[PDB]
């Protein structure tokens, strides 16, 4: 499991936002308090479970390449916007608006997350 | 949601007369800060990747407003009588959120969401 995490496209450190943990500052907008009341509604709690059903989804959704409905590439680099649709293990759906990263050795970062509900 | 359409480099070091604070990779974002003589800051903020703006009033190193605006596509430096300013504008269906603001030759910030 605690393996499937680490080859997924979720960095630890974005777990934290996904549950509302990440705490704003100049380079972050705060948005703890959506991300918390998401992942209650959905009913994916911040636990192991939790982390691999997000990681799993998350990585997955790199997988299909008829998900992408932006891209973006600047200096900097590769960027693109992906929809995917989530039912939680409280019944509840969404779909994830998620932006990456197009790594140069082919891989995805996954950045941030938005849910949409209606 | 990328903001497409942004006020180049150059374009931005003129408004701030100077060059960003920092630079955050991960999300392409940037911080420019401009004070006042009078002990009045303000620390304004976007990510191309992510696309928002924030901006951070302070009155002698205290946060006394602190805005955060999610869904910009594009912002633009304008000019006006007064002098220059940064605007922004989102529009959806029922609502229409703007914020304008100004460094030179005061601080001062307008913004208003109507529906």
């Amino acid at each position: 499991t605690a393996q499937t995490i680490a080859n997924s496209v979720v960095d630890a450190k974005k777990f934290d936002y996904l549950f509302g943990k990440a705490t704003g500052n100049s380079h972050t907008l705060d948005r703890t308090n959506q991300l918390a009341l998401e992942m209650k509604r959905l009913g994916v709690a911040d636990d192991i479970n939790g982390h691999a059903v997000l990681a799993e989804h998350f990585t997955q959704a790199t997988k299909d390449s008829n998900n992408i409905v932006k891209k973006y590439t600047d200096q900097y680099g590769s960027f693109e916007i992906r929809e995917s649709f989530f039912i939680g293990p409280s019944g509840k759906a969404t779909v994830f608006e998620s932006t990456f990263e197009v790594m140069k050795d082919g891989s995805h970062r996954f950045i941030t997350t938005i849910p949409k509900n209606g | 949601m990328f903001i497409e359409n942004k006020p180049g480099e150059i374009e931005l070091l003129s408004f701030f007369e100077s060059e960003p604070v920092s630079f955050e990779r991960d999300n392409i974002s940037f911080l420019y800060t401009a004070k006042n003589k009078c002990g009045l800051s303000v620390d304004f903020s976007f990510s191309v990747v992510e696309g928002w703006i924030q901006y951070t009033v302070r009155l002698h190193e205290n946060e006394i407003l602190h805005n955060s605006i999610d869904g910009v596509s594009s912002f633009s430096i304008r000019n006006d009588n007064l002098g220059d300013y940064i605007y922004a504008e989102i529009i959806t269906k029922e609502l229409i959120n703007k914020i304008e603001i100004r460094i030179r030759p005061d601080i001062k910030i307008k913004s208003s969401s109507v529906i």
